[PDB]
């Protein structure tokens, strides 16, 4: 498992004990037995050959981290240098913002299906997470345009702050 | 949690076996449709198999077998609801689907 | 209003085999089977509630 | 049914309709009414995973239902008992609804009676 | 009125020639010139198990365990049904049970 | 297995067998080559009738043109072997 | 190919002999042969063909083209393409168009008009609402629980 | 049997 | 070769087309189609086809199993 | 369909037409068998009673509103036959309909699978090909310079010769080939 | 969606009453139970929806099976003016035709009780329109109208199909498949319907004529059917009405929509777009 | 499998079709008699559906007067 | 009870009253239609059963058909009011229809986001 439960949080499985009131055998507990002595262990043998074969030949991959070039702002108008390095910059954090939501819109999916009937109480804290992490994005990169820049987002952070900086005044 | 998917999935890929035999250039030398009856009537059995686990412990499943593609914030993944509807309608319409491929394989002679 | 009578006096003189009841056509048949249905069931009722008020609980 | 063309035709002024149930106070003409008592509470609700629209005054028939179907998920015909009783306290739910209408329309017959005589 | 003997000869030479093409449309014995069963239960039945449905049964649990699993958010389920007076096997607990059911009329 | 192919002497016999059904032709004076106004004495109404009888026989419609045509049990049985190809 | 100017179609015919001359080229006769009117729509002197549908042809007859039901030669419809047996039928009904049509709004109307009557006239059972616990479910379908909902009460009947 | 030559389309190419 | 059966066999009495042949008569007209009409009802197929006898086809022996299955289930208990 | 339509229907051709048309209702009607010869012996005897009319303007007219009782009185979905048009099985096998100039274009694999038919093909379209000559000379010779002109075809008027254009209808494909 | 439901499965049946093809017939009882379970689902009951969609889906399957094993049998006729004495001439497929008749009615305890009684106890028992639970229960008379007329016309009376007799019903490959439709169809809603974990939860308190409401229409459906197929096979013609005509021809809808829409769509498509 | 066919007769009937058909005929109507002695909730319920008007006005609730 | 014809469901043929007041004027007409048809299925028919043809027959009526349907429909347009009006109203009216329409809810959606009043839920990817 790859995975973590730091960004990919799972309630412990609570499931009941069996308790067959009937005194008739279990079909399903029959087949899962043949099923696993039948086909989980074949695959099992293979997996485990496949992964010692990874053992003996393993290797690395690293990622790749950016460090913070200068940000737009101290950015001069028509030095195209700067503005391309705070362009990208934006770009990949853009990305990087999409990602996020992705993964907030799949933990969603993820409470509702786990709940099932009681989606409408127990998935109420991430719910509001996503009403967030959704008024949050809306604030920053809704109605930039087919072609969004970090131009396109400054002027649209500056006019939100100006709005709020007047409804302030009163 | 593997045998239910693992059913269903097999199911799907039991259904698609007679298409890629129809393309594999053997028909010629098989019973194309015995073959295929036979192959919904197996479909049926893997498909009865979650029917009964669903009568049992009633869990509702929800499988992302393929990531399509990602768009922006919008993820398009093919996912399948294995559900109430979804199990029952399937043991039903593979037993329907086996009725009728026996009845089309006497009905449709002389073609 | 038209004088229909000589149209109607040709579709029960006719020697088809039905009594006179039933000459009509499929309303007089089904207003039959009604009041047949309903003459019975209500006499089948009326014994069991001359019945019950014979035998008390 | 008898309410529906009694309504319709003959006065709709004493005949209710179903939407402002109950149009009267509680404690009208009961000198002291107890609350309705239910056994399951939500832990158990939550827990049986009961659908919100069958969360009704019969939750713990429900539960025992539910239970028993899932023990002797083998010979399904196994919870007869339990589905009676259940569905018996579903009927007394229907009863005491058809109750509390009747108690209502002979409560506007009553103000009916009191205008009339004002 | 009738056939004319000018349409009733030629239908007559025609249907002739008829009978002549299709007699010709026959086939020849030699037609065409093309250039271990035991029970059904035992091997008509049984290779199809082990080939059609066994074979494709590893490919897919391998896929549904080695790389579903590993995934975060694939196979998602719903949780068990909890009634009082079960036992959990992850925790160890037990549910307290009901209360006293006032009605047992029926 | 289903729908038998037909002959030209099963045709015949079945057109002969509807023929000597029909109660203005005497079974005795009726052979395949009897014109139906000619040496049998009938009308047109009684030509449609005969074409009608054969139609219900056989299970499909001859149209109207080929209809007025045929005149004779051979002609029909003729026009029946041509239609389902009927070569022996 | 070998078709010139005077076998395809030209201009609106004026003078007699260009008539004749347009319904020889169309292979019509010279008195069934009746071009569109002169509105300038770019018909030219194409026939007005009478607006029926290919349904109505014989079906029994061998027409050289057995699916469009039409004969070699013969001039050919401004609205083949819509009255093809594929397309618009224009055969003859067993019940007049404005019956049928007056029967299908008379049918519609009379439903949309009942189905106002049933709205209007509900069919119901005499019974109340349906009783629900912990103030009708507050917590269930998604309440605040830090905020207190007023208490909603069932009493015993 | 007498079976009969059906024509078909040219399916070798 | 399938062989006919002999013609003269279909025959007009106790029939339904005897009732039309009377109904005609009656009215001066013969009708001379009935013979080749008469197969349809001589034979297996001279029978009058009740809907009781089409809705309760199998019922005495679904009584029968249905009794014996009583009895079983009050000998087991 | 193996007889071309004339130029006009005739009267006695336009009541024998009405005649069977009705007969056909009268049988879509009537469904029992029994009540369908007895109402068909009826029809036939009104056609009966007007059959001796002299004016035939007269007759003309009672076809006229004889055909006007026929549309009012008409089944509105009457039987057809399955193999008639507007049935369930008319031109069902068009699709297996496959002329029989596409064995010109096999490959000579497919010919060697079928030796003998072909042999007797080659036989067939030698014939077509002498025939054809002497077939367009007769047609030549059996056009009359002006006047009517009927769809009507010649039959062959000499020992060892064939009727006029006799292929598309002799080498048509079979009504259920498959 | 109940509005909708109610008008769709009354049309249909109007229709269905008056067709002669038979798969037309069930094709039209088809789409009649299609909109009783829209008819459900315009209620608050998707499941019994669900339920009916299982129960309809085995009916319909061996109904058309079995219309396809007497077309089969008797050389490509599909309309029941030329078929009769089924009963007798084959008795398996008279059989399972007449189980699924009245499987497909509701007979009790079949597969049809277990989802199309508790659907009429619903709309019977709940609040919804008045006009559309009257056509409704109609629409469920009238299932049971044509379910008998399917069953006069095909197998009983006297024949009258064509008199060489090709039947043979004795393949394995058609008599196997009907009869596990036949078990489905009669086992398979008790088992479902009792399988099925308890949910949209139903109401068991209502009068006798609101509980065997289902059983009585169709009992009266079939009597009134009994009785026009009886006035039918008595020896006197009536003249037919515009309902008969209506019912016949599918309410003109075919006609007039399939005329009008296709002509002007394509009429202003040459006349103005293209030429314009 | 294959049988001879008839020209205007009753066909010959095999005996698998006629058995067959009867056990299902059978089999149907055996579900159907067992179900509706064992559980025949098809009639009336078992409820026992109550008459508004038979009930007190003391257990209703309503003021006297 | 009578027959009211219509563009869509025509006069039968036979129920035509002009079927029965029938003159010798008409009937030549038909005789010479009959001719005409004959000289054409005459001509195709010899084109279609000859062996030496290895190619298609040319319906020189379907290409008379495409070209007065395509090449000319321009050459034979003239200019009336009638069609100026047609053209005009079809050419501009359904444009300056959907351009109100598409403008007055844009307009309104635009003012409703200016003055708040519209709220957008989770619309993150427009
Ligand atoms: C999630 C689901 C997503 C998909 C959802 C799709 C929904 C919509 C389905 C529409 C179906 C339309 C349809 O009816 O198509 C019929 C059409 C052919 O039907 P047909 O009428 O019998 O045509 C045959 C001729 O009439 C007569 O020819 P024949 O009878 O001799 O037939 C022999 C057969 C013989 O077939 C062949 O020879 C196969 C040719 C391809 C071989 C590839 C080998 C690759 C090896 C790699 C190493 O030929 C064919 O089947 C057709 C040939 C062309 C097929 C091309 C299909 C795509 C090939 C892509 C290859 C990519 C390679 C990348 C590298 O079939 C297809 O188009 C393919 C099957 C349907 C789609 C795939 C299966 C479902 C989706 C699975 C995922
Ligand atoms: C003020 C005092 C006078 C009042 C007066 O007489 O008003 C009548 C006068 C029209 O004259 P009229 O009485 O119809 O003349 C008929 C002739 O007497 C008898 O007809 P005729 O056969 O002797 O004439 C042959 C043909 C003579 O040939 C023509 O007219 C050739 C066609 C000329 C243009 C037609 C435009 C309409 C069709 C457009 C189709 C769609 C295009 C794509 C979209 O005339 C016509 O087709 C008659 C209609 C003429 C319309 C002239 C419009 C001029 C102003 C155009 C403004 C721009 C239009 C949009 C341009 C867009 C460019 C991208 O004005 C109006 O009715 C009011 C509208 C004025 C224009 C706005
Ligand atoms: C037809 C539609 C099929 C959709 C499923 C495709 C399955 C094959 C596939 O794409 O596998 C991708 C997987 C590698 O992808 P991933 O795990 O994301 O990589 C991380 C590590 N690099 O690669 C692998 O897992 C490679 C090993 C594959 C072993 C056999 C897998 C069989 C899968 C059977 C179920 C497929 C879906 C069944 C339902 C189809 C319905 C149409
Ligand atoms: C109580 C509330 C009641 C509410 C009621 C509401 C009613 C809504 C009705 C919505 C649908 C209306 C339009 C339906 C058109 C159907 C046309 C069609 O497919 O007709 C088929 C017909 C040929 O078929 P037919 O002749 O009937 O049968 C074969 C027998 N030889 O003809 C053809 O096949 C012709 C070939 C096609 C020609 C082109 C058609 C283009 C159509 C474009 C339409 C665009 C606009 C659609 C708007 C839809 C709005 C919902
Ligand atoms: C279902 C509804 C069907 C309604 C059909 C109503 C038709 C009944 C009314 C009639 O029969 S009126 C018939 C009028 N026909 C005539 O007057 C034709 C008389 N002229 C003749 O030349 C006749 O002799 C014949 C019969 C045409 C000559 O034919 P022969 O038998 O060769």
């Amino acid at each position: 498992d790859s995975w973590d439960k730091d960004v990919y949080p799972e309630p412990p499985s609570r499931t009941p004990a069996p308790s067959p009131q009937t005194s008739l055998p279990n079909p399903i507990t029959y087949l899962t037995k043949a099923y696993d002595l039948v086909v989980d262990w074949p695959v099992t043998l293979v997996r485990e050959f496949i992964e010692r074969q990874h053992a003996k030949n393993r290797t690395y991959y690293y990622h790749r981290q950016y460090r913070r070039v200068p940000d737009i702002t101290e950015c001069k108008e028509g030095d195209v240098l700067c503005i391309y390095e705070a362009e990208m910059q934006w770009r990949r954090d853009f990305k990087v913002d999409q990602e996020i939501m992705n993964i907030i819109q799949e933990r969603l999916k993820a409470c509702q299906q786990r709940e099932g009937e009681n989606y409408q109480q127990n998935c109420a804290k991430e719910l509001e997470q996503f009403t967030k992490v959704t008024k949050a994005y809306q604030d920053r990169y809704l109605d930039l345009g087919a072609y969004y820049s970090a131009r396109k987002c400054l002027a649209k952070q500056k006019q939100r702050m100006l709005e709020e900086r007047k409804a302030a005044r009163q | 949690m593997n045998i239910f998917t693992t059913s269903i999935l097999l199911i799907f890929i039991l259904l698609l076996s007679p298409i890629l035999i129809s393309m594999s250039n053997l028909i010629k030398h098989i019973n194309f449709p015995l073959y295929t009856t036979t192959s919904i009537k197996f479909s049926f059995i893997i498909s009865l198999l979650p029917l009964l686990m669903f009568f049992h412990n009633n869990m509702e499943y929800m499988i992302t077998t393929w990531h399509w593609v990602t768009m922006n914030s919008m993820e398009l993944k093919m996912s399948f609801k294995t559900d109430f509807f979804s199990i029952l309608f399937t043991s039903v319409a593979l037993f329907v689907t086996w009725s009728i491929m026996q009845f089309s394989s006497w009905y449709m002679h002389s073609d | 209003f038209e004088n229909k009578v000589p149209e109607k006096q040709k579709l029960f003189q006719e020697d088809n085999g039905m009594p006179v009841h039933l000459k009509g056509g499929a309303s007089d048949a089904l207003l039959y089977r009604a009041t047949m249905a309903l003459t019975l069931g209500g006499t089948a009722y009326a014994i069991y509630l001359l019945a019950m008020a014979a035998f008390p609980k | 049914g008898a309410h529906l063309t009694r309504r319709y035709l003959w006065d709709a002024s004493v005949e209710p309709d179903p939407e402002k149930i109950p149009s009267f106070p509680p404690d009208l003409g009961f000198p002291e009414r107890k609350e309705r008592v239910m056994v399951a509470t939500q832990q158990e609700m939550m827990d049986a995973q009961l659908t919100l629209q069958q969360r009704d005054y019969c939750a713990h028939y429900l539960i025992r239902l539910l239970k028993c179907k899932r023990d002797s998920f083998p010979n399904f015909l196994a919870c007869k008992h339990e589905q009676h009783d259940w569905d018996y306290c579903e009927h007394l739910d229907y009863v005491k609804r058809m109750k509390e209408f009747e108690r209502e329309r002979r409560l506007l017959q009553r103000k009916k009676r009191r205008a009339l005589k004002e | 009125s009738g056939y004319t003997p000018d349409e009733k000869l030629r239908l007559q030479q025609l249907r002739e020639l008829r009978r002549r093409w299709l007699k010709d449309q026959e086939l020849s014995p030699r037609e065409p010139v093309l250039p271990k069963n035991m029970v059904f239960k035992a091997y008509r039945s049984s290779l199809f198990a082990v080939s059609h449905v066994l074979i494709p049964m590893w490919f897919v649990h391998y896929y549904v365990k080695y790389h579903m699993a590993t995934k975060p958010y694939t196979i998602v389920s719903s949780k068990p049904r909890i009634f009082p007076g079960d036992t959990i096997l992850e925790t160890g607990e037990v549910i307290p049970p009901m209360r006293d059911f006032p009605d047992q009329h029926h | 297995s289903d729908a038998p192919p037909l002959t030209l002497d099963g045709i015949k016999d079945r057109v002969l067998y509807v023929l000597k059904l029909y109660d203005k032709i005497d079974p005795e004076k009726l052979s395949v080559n009897s014109h139906f106004m000619k040496d049998l004495g009938l009308d047109s109404l009684d030509q449609v009738e005969i074409i009608m009888a054969m139609e219900d026989e056989f299970g499909f419609e001859i149209p109207d043109i080929d209809a007025e045509k045929l005149m004779c049990p051979q002609e029909i049985v003729d026009y029946i072997a041509d239609k389902k190809d009927v070569y022996e | 190919f070998h078709m010139t100017k005077d076998m395809l179609p030209g201009s609106y015919p004026r003078t007699p002999e260009e008539r004749a001359a347009a319904a020889k080229k169309y292979n019509m006769r010279v008195e069934d042969y009746e071009p569109y009117p002169d509105d300038g729509m770019g018909y030219g002197d194409y026939p007005m063909l009478p607006n029926r549908s290919q349904h109505e042809r014989d079906p029994w007859y061998q027409w050289d083209h057995s699916e469009l039901r039409m004969n070699w030669g013969e001039p050919i419809h401004w609205d083949l393409d819509m009255y093809i047996r594929n397309r618009v039928d224009t055969s003859p009904t067993p019940v007049s168009w404005d019956v049928m049509c007056k029967h299908l709004f008379g049918f519609v109307a009379f439903m949309v008009f009942m189905f106002w009557v049933g709205h209007v006239f509900p069919s119901y059972q005499p019974v109340g609402p349906k009783q629900y616990p912990y103030n009708n479910l507050y917590l269930e379908r998604g309440g605040d629980p830090t905020k207190e909902p007023e208490p909603v009460v069932h009493y015993d009947i | 049997g007498k079976r009969l030559f059906v024509v078909k389309p040219s399916l070798y190419y | 070769k399938m062989e006919l059966p002999d013609y003269r066999q279909w025959k007009i009495e106790g029939t339904p087309l005897e009732t039309v042949q009377k109904k005609l008569a009656a009215r001066g007209l013969r009708d001379p189609w009935a013979r080749n009409e008469a197969w349809r009802y001589m034979g297996g197929f001279a029978g009058n086809i009740t809907f009781p006898s089409v809705i309760l086809k199998g019922f005495k022996w679904g009584f029968a199993a249905f009794v014996v299955a009583l009895g079983a289930e009050y000998f087991l208990d | 369909a193996f007889c071309a339509p004339p130029a006009y229907l005739t009267h006695q051709q336009k009541v024998l037409r009405l005649y069977k048309r009705a007969l056909r209702h009268l049988e879509s009607w009537c469904i029992h068998r029994d009540k369908y010869r007895y109402f068909a012996c009826l029809m036939r005897a009104r056609f009966e009673e007007h059959k001796n009319e002299k004016d035939m303007m007269r007759a003309t007219q009672l076809l006229r509103e004889a055909e006007e009782e026929f549309w009012q009185n008409q089944h509105p979905q009457p039987y057809i036959f399955p193999d008639s048009p507007g049935g369930t099985s008319f031109e069902r096998y068009e699709c297996y309909k496959v002329p029989e100039w596409c064995l010109d274009y096999w490959h000579p694999s497919e010919k060697a699978m079928y030796p003998d038919y072909f042999s007797k093909r080659e036989q067939w379209k030698k014939l077509r090909m002498e025939s054809w000559d002497r077939e367009v000379k007769q047609l030549q010779e059996e056009t009359s310079p002006d006047g009517i002109m009927t769809e009507a075809l010649p039959p062959a008027r000499r020992e060892g010769d064939l009727p006029p254009l006799w292929w598309h209808i002799v080498t048509r494909p079979r009504e259920r080939p498959t | 969606m109940l509005c909708l439901g109610a008008l769709t499965t009354l049309f249909t049946a109007i229709c269905a009453l008056t067709q002669n093809d038979i798969k037309k017939i069930i094709a039209f009882s088809t789409s009649s139970q299609l909109g009783l379970m829209m008819v459900t689902l315009g209620m608050n009951q998707p499941h019994l929806a669900f339920l009916h969609i299982c129960t309809h889906a085995f009916f319909k399957a061996m109904l058309f099976m079995c219309s396809g094993s007497i077309i089969h049998s008797l050389a490509d006729e599909q309309d029941i003016r030329k078929m009769g004495n089924i009963t007798k001439i084959m008795p398996f497929t008279s059989s399972c035709l007449v189980i699924g008749s009245l499987a497909l009615t509701g007979m009790p305890f079949l597969t049809g009780f277990y989802s199309k009684d508790l659907i009429i106890e619903a709309i019977n028992t709940c609040n919804t329109n008045a006009w559309a639970l009257l056509i409704t229960l109609i629409a469920t008379s009238m299932t049971a109208m044509y379910s008998m007329r399917i069953i006069y016309f095909v197998t009983m009376t006297k024949p009258r199909f064509p008199p060489l007799i090709s039947i043979n019903e004795n393949d394995p490959d058609l008599m196997n498949p009907i009869k596990r439709l036949a078990f489905g169809s009669i086992f398979a809603g008790f088992v479902i319907s009792y399988n099925i974990p308890p949910t949209s939860i139903p109401v068991l308190t209502m009068p006798w004529f609101l509980k065997t409401t289902a059983l009585i229409i169709s009992v009266l459906g079939f009597l009134i059917a009994l009785e026009l197929n009886n006035l039918t096979m008595k020896l006197s013609m009536n003249k037919a009405n515009p309902y008969s005509s209506f019912s016949t021809l599918l309410g003109f809808f075919p006609s007039i929509i399939h005329r009008i829409t296709p002509m002007k769509s394509l009429n202003l498509s040459l006349k103005t777009s293209l030429t314009l | 499998v294959h049988i001879q066919p008839r020209y205007r007769e009753f066909p010959q009937l095999t005996r698998s079709q006629v058995i067959q058909g009867e056990f299902l005929s059978s089999l149907m109507w055996f579900w159907i008699l067992w179900r509706f002695w064992h559980d025949s909730d098809a009639v009336l319920g078992h409820f026992s559906y109550p008459d508004p008007s038979q009930w007190t006005d003391e257990e209703l609730g309503i003021p006297p007067d | 009870s009578k027959y009211k014809p219509a563009p869509l469901a025509t006069l039968p043929s036979t129920l035509d009253p002009a079927e029965y007041d029938v003159s010798p004027e008409t009937r030549r007409a038909q005789v010479e239609r009959l001719s005409i048809r004959a000289r054409l299925k005459r001509e195709y028919l010899l084109q279609y059963n000859d062996p030496k043809r290895v190619s298609h027959i040319e319906d020189p009526a379907l290409i008379r058909w495409t070209y007065a349907r395509s090449a000319n429909i321009y050459p034979n347009f003239r200019p009336t009011p009638k069609n100026s009006l047609l053209g005009a109203v079809a050419g501009f009216g359904p444009l300056i229809f959907w351009y109100y329409v598409f403008k007055t809810d844009r307009d309104r959606k635009e003012r409703l986001i200016q003055e708040g009043k519209l709220d957008r839920k989770f619309n993150i990817s427009y």
